[PDB]
């Protein structure tokens, strides 16, 4: 009897006479991909499309999964959304998730410091677990990176539906001499805490091209430790301030 | 030219070639979303047989981003043959349709034909094509290029190992690598997408690949997919060369989104003769996809088949070793479901063998798109008869790290015993070796990667 | 018996083994209407797995219609060798799966082991089998009969020829058999559905079908798809008999709705034997198709996966020359889409192979189906790579008094130089005597009905 | 380096690299002339052992015009892959010509190894190599390209048509073209040298060679040798291009000579890729052979097979569709005899092919050489066994206007039949429609221009 989703489902060898079966769990043990389920012919074994399936079933959850707004509210971050008014159109519309509503520009020259060195914006994008999980362990030693030795920091806030370009609008509208977008990418089969940052030097909703934008990509517990790429990402902002650039346009 | 027919006693009127181009298309979301698609499917019929009846001239001489303003459009017209486009050029789009599918027409008359040809023109066959149109005129179209193996040989079928990591950890590459060697996977490319771009790490990576290369004698060549510049700078400070890497767009602007000058493909070109550890004369590898000119502002109103066209133009202007379509890389926004993503599957490699290039498919979908791993396979296995070159493979296909689903191991092993095709005959020979193979067949001890141990 | 696993720390359980059976399915229209579906994914997945961890007695010992009230649930059951089901009863259906799937397993070793398999551990195995599974193992399991031609020899691919008319009129028939015959179709059978359920108009429309197979001394078989004892009627009364034509369901109500007695094939294997114009040992032909029973009120809480499994463990016991499953020919209700189609299609096919049937496939849709003709030209060609027997031909699939859409006669043609398959060696010798046929492909002078004229 | 052996108790010592390869060299009246000669069949052997123990390295770096100086050197060096050069750069050239040698090289092995080497270096195994070396080492480095025809398929043997006139009169090239396609020679090219070296005449020429190509269908490429520029001329000028010609020396001075300017070859493969009538990529032609620098004042003291060595890597910048020296094209005084026309003929078609172009031979010879066609006959049968990719053909091998002899159609028959060798693939299948071939033989109506009429 067993739970596909368990620690011995995915441990699990299928490798039926094996040469070296060693090898084989210390090649299981050294690696989170499907590696030494055996085969059927030239088919999956029953069991790896099983648990397949199984994680299948609950990666296609985490894409509709949305944070409480009552979460946003305790983190201490100011709620503002994109055009999109809902999941099932941010999947369709790129374009909407791409530009702030007229409430959410009001709103950010309301509410937020003006003219800041550096900006950092949240969103939960295309994985809101890579937030959730995410968000403690990242994102105070970041603002408390970019304060201390250092600069005008802007004050973080949460944008609802937001698309990576979205961060050339907040650029134009603050005044930022940096934008920090930390953003989830789509979920992976297995795992949905993948974080990303995205990051770009004064940019212009007119004149900025994506290769402008410096990404830091797989910030999880199982990739880049959110607390070791906090440390990264206020480095990566001291160099875009002293270098005047981002992306493609950075030294080394 | 007409831009207009008459279907059921109403008439159907066109502004221009682009639109026309657009609505001719089988619906898709991407097109629905650029506001480019025809409105119903009287509308789509129509756009269909007055692009049917338009002539090579008529869409030769209307590119969907003009001359003066795009250098791939300059790169894509100043490449033809003339005298083949001169023959050709009064030809409708349903007779070079028919021209393509005909059974006495050779290998060696489209070889001629397809120099005559534009990107534009390559698109609209495709738009007029079925399904099963796709499939066998692209199987009848076969494009052969040779690295350290021979791929694209009607009666075989190549793969990629693409053994990412999220750390890009060596032991996690390695592990991933003689999963797949194990199952005969690798003839097309032992390639890695990056974490971290950056030379230390990209010959680390490269080191790794190999490092089992060069152990065991393989045939075949590693590729790391950062950036290719950072692939140019890593090669030249001694990290082995294999195939050298570049995702291309279809406009001037898609590339400037993609960070990409014209002249860093000369480069790579003149860096891989100097520098690059392959046999034959072809060492680029190119990645596309529908939706990716869309996503960069950089369409200009035309749909995302036209577009993803002119990325094989491109391509082709540089001869590489292999190109794929990553067909559903990104999501239902360009392509919605199943349908879609076969019918653009078959679009893609029917357009690329039609541009003469060696022409595979990422087989793939993401998890916030109407897929799954049953459309993989429904895809892998007609693209394999329409002669695909190429496929990818992961264990059981799960990208722990681009976060999608690609073809498994098991994927290709399975169309290569399915349809009796074998491995490029290089690795074939290396694989019968090894005792993974005999026959066109995995062995009783293949796919366990402790063979190699 | 477990009835229950925990999947991501949360309990599922099922009341029976029909509802396991229902739920494991992959969705579709029909199990949601029926109100036998998973209520989500989870629980798909779930259903999956405590089928295949359920035991081939578990399947066997749980018929969906009891042995005492079926006569169909009877029929299969008594067919059953004994020793071959001892051998595999303790196997789990995930074992049995592995073991169809197997390369060490053998075309021999398969032919035995059938024996032992009921239609619902038939349709369990399928349950959990992915699409390239279905294909891939029904690929390995061939099955051959003989009529006037043979078919289902790997290697090669067949078509009826399916000439209908909205009034039965002769030289309509005739003008498409020709049609058919021009592009290699009717190795099968030369088969007419027929308007008028009568004697005197049965045996003038296979006067006419026969006239040609007898002028041009065509190696093929006639039918005309009437109810059996019609047909019965006809050949008694001297019209030549080739096939001898019944729709089939997978209960007795289901018969009974269809006016069905069991003794009426009996029957039409003892009217075949005295009257038939067969040189080989099978002349019976059945059509099927998932939605029947659920339509007839006689699926009796069963999804359509297992209820069309029975239709072949019903077939089997009668050896039939062929039969094919009618994929999509009701409509929407039962399956809705391309996806759900196909899925039912590789399904159908690799349930009829496993069960040991000739098993072909009518790849078709309706027009109030979401649904068009790619669709069929995807699944025609996934299922010839599965070894699928036949397809039907009619011009460019368009049936004008059946009211859907079959695949074209082109298709058969291009399923054929696409895959490098050969039709029935019997009726490729006259193919390549009447000049339409060489190596496999349709010469110049082929797709002309004028030929014969 | 060392330059100095000690033989028989003799102490031989060289000046430079340069000096032992010229007197490594056997005996010709060439090297005689350039008063580079070996003194003695002592000192020859003493240098052959020098060069030997010399590595890849030594001779690699001592280009025999300096690189500043010289613009064939700079294009021979900078198109040296350096990873495959720092592989191989301490091997000595006894191990080099061992390494081509060996059964355990395989032709991909060389693929990568020879775009490591030099002019210099090919030259300097050539000159440790006896007859079979040079034959045997040719045979096993195969070179294949494609124009309309593919060329130097292992089992192939092609023939250039030359059909020659003094006053390029259409009727007399037409009669010597019909009387070639007869005897199956013309695969490679039919190739005029005009008379008179302008636009009007080079576009009639080629209307008359094009006359016959579109008459018949025959696939093949046309060609009229005058001086590049006017080729280019012509064809932008609307002539049909097949071939575009130029004869090549290996020094700047030698081109300057000729009036070749690089960017000219430039200029051909651009006008190759807008006009020209080329299935395949390749599409230029270069002529070549020993003594044309030394004519020239050209080879800065390097004996004559270095000096053709520098051809060859000159030619493989453009990769042409073929190359061939002319072997004994122009006097006694470069090659005297016999032997030396067939060691020259050998040393050139080895080096050819181990500089990996598509090396074929004009095995000829000139009346005030001490020569006949026996030799002809001698060195082209010979060269056939070594995989030389073409020969020439002409009426009984005797040039009415270029004044020397050359092989006959005849030629090109006795060596395919006598070897089992066949036409270029795509030629062979027109010469059996036309009846002319049948099983890679003259059939009884072949030989007989009549047969086009
Ligand atoms: C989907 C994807 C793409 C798509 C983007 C299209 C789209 N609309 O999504 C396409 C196919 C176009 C693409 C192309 C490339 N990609 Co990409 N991509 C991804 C992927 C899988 C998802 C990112 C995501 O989910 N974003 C979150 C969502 C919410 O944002 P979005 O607004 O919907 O999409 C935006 C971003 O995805 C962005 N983007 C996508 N890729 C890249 C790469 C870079 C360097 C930047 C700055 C931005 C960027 O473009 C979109 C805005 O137009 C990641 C892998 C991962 N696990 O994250 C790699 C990844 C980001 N890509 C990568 C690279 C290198 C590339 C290329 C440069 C490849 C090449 N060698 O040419 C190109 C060019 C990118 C560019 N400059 O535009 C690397 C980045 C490495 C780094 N740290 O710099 C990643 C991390 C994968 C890897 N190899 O590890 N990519
Ligand atoms: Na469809
Ligand atoms: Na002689």
């Amino acid at each position: 009897a067993l739970d596909l989703g368990s620690a011995e489902a995915k441990a699990w060898i299928g490798v039926e006479n094996p040469h070296r079966a060693d090898v084989l769990t210390e090649l299981r043990r050294s690696t989170v991909a499907r590696v030494c389920t055996g085969r059927a012919g030239p088919r999956p074994r029953t069991q790896a499309l099983l648990r397949f399936l199984a994680d299948h079933s609950r990666s296609k959850d985490t894409v509709l999964k949305e944070v409480p707004e009552e979460w946003v509210k305790a983190q201490g971050l100011l709620e503002v959304r994109s055009e999109i008014s809902d999941k099932n159109l941010y999947l369709t519309r790129p374009d909407m998730g791409r530009r702030l509503c007229a409430e959410a520009v009001e709103a950010l020259k309301a509410q937020c410091v003006a003219n800041p060195d550096v900006q950092v914006v949240i969103s939960d994008g295309l994985s809101t677990d890579a937030i959730t999980v995410n968000y403690e362990e990242i994102l105070p030693p970041l603002m408390a990176g970019l304060k201390q030795a250092g600069l005008k920091v802007g004050t973080p806030f949460f944008v609802r539906y937001g698309r990576v370009k979205i961060e050339d609008q907040i650029g134009e509208i603050l005044g930022a001499k940096v934008v920090i977008l930390l953003v989830g990418e789509r979920p992976g089969l297995g795992q949905s805490e993948s974080l990303s940052c995205y990051a770009v030097y004064s940019p212009r909703m007119a004149t900025t091209v994506e290769a402008d934008r410096t990404c830091i990509s797989n910030i999880h517990q199982g990739g880049t430790p959110p607390v070791e790429a906090a440390a990264v990402i206020v480095d990566l902002a001291k160099r875009m301030l002293e270098q005047k650039a981002s992306g493609i346009n950075m030294t080394r | 030219m007409k831009l207009k027919t008459t279907l059921f006693g109403n008439v159907y009127q066109f502004k221009d070639v682009k639109e026309v181009l657009a609505k001719a298309n089988e619906l898709r979301s991407g097109d629905v979303l650029a506001g480019v698609a025809a409105a119903s499917s009287q509308e789509r019929v129509a756009a269909k047989q007055v692009l049917s009846e338009m002539t090579v001239a008529d869409i030769r001489n209307n590119p969907v981003i003009a001359y003066e303003d795009d250098c791939v459009t300059r790169l894509i017209q100043d490449d033809v043959n003339e005298t083949a486009y001169n023959q050709i050029k009064n030809w409708s789009i349903s007779e070079l349709r028919e021209y393509v599918l005909s059974d006495e027409t050779s290998v060696d008359d489209i070889a001629f034909t397809r120099k005559g040809l534009t990107s534009e023109v390559v698109a609209a066959v495709a738009k007029i094509c079925s399904n099963a149109d796709l499939i066998y005129g692209a199987k009848k179209m076969p494009v052969i290029k040779k690295a350290n193996t021979t791929i694209g040989i009607p009666g075989t079928f190549s793969a990629r190992l693409q053994p990412n990591d999220t750390r890009d950890d060596v032991q996690s590459i390695a592990a991933q690598i003689y999963e797949g060697l194990s199952f005969g996977v690798g003839d097309a490319v032992i390639g890695v997408n990056p974490v971290t771009d950056d030379v230390e790490n990209l010959s680390r990576v490269l080191d790794t690949i190999y490092g089992v290369i060069d152990k065991f004698n393989i045939p075949t060549q590693g590729c790391v997919l950062a950036h290719v510049t950072t692939q140019i700078e890593a090669i030249r400070r001694g990290a082995p060369g294999g195939l050298i890497f570049q995702s291309i767009c279809g406009s001037e602007k898609g590339l400037k989104e993609f960070g990409v000058e014209l002249a860093m493909l000369d480069e790579a070109r003149a860096v891989g003769a100097e520098f690059n550890r392959i046999a034959g004369e072809n060492c680029l590898y190119f990645e596309t996809g529908q939706g990716s000119a869309l996503s960069a502002g950089a369409n200009f109103g035309a749909d995302q088949v036209t577009m993803e066209a002119r990325n094989y133009g491109l391509a082709r202007h540089y001869d590489p070793f292999i190109v794929n379509t990553v067909v559903g890389f990104i999501g239902p926004e360009y392509l919605y479901n199943d349908r879609q993503i076969i019918r653009a599957g078959l679009e893609d490699h029917f357009m690329g063998k039609l541009s003469g290039i060696s022409m595979g498919c990422d087989c793939c979908y993401t998890n916030h798109a109407d897929a799954d791993q049953n459309l993989n396979e429904n895809l892998m296995i007609l693209l394999a008869t329409a002669g695909c070159n190429y496929i990818m493979g992961m264990p059981l296909g799960d990208d722990i790290m681009l976060n999608y689903q690609t073809t498994a191991f098991h994927d290709t092993a399975t169309v290569r015993q399915l349809l009796n095709l074998r491995p490029s005959p290089e690795f074939e020979r290396w694989l019968e070796s090894m005792g993974i193979m005999a026959n066109g067949r995995l062995t009783k001890r293949a796919g366990d990667p402790s063979l190699f141990f």
